[PDB]
């Protein structure tokens, strides 16, 4: 589930 | 992403890692230790 | 912080 | 009078995996009405 | 008297924006269409009016 807004490892 | 422009992007935190894994671990420990009065958090980058 | 509660830098 | 709807341009590869994934009986969506009412009006004659 | 209506949307102190993302949302600093190869790793022109 790589839909996130990855900052440096997925997830807000 | 865009691999051909990934290196420089990562070099200057264009889209690289957060300021907890490129920072030398000692420095992150320091900042977390003295964020209460000498916050260095805003001196760095957290690319999104 | 630390565990004798609050503070800052006698812990690296 | 005209109805109006705003669609999220969801990626198809992932939207289609939402249908076959939110349509499941287990994942159905259940709501609640905030006020949680059982409204009832009771008349009162003047000067009662 | 018979009347004809007028309108405006006076909106000061702000600058009109148009995110450069596909959904128009605010996904992140580096947009989702600022890294889509067709717009980076390539060239383009621009022409507004």
């Amino acid at each position: 589930r790589p839909f996130m807004g990855t900052w440096n490892e997925i997830g807000t | 992403a865009t691999p051909s422009m990934m290196p420089q992007w990562s070099y200057m935190h264009i889209a690289g890692q957060d300021a907890s894994e490129y920072l030398s671990p000692g420095l992150v420990q320091f900042a977390r230790a003295t964020d209460t009065y000498f916050s260095l958090g805003n001196k760095f980058r957290n690319p999104t | 912080s630390l565990a004798p509660r609050h503070g800052s830098r006698p812990f690296m | 009078i005209n109805l109006y709807a705003n669609f999220f341009p969801m990626a198809h590869n992932t939207a289609s995996t939402l249908e076959a994934m939110l349509r499941n009986d287990t994942n159905d969506q259940s709501f609640n009405d905030y006020l949680c009412a059982a409204n009832m009006l009771y008349p009162i004659p003047s000067n009662a | 008297v018979p009347s004809l209506t007028q309108k405006k949307f006076l909106c000061d102190r702000t600058m009109w924006r148009i995110p450069f993302s596909s959904n128009f949302m605010s996904m992140g600093a580096l947009t989702d269409l600022g890294q889509n190869m067709l717009y980076a790793n390539s060239a383009h022109a621009l022409d507004m009016t």
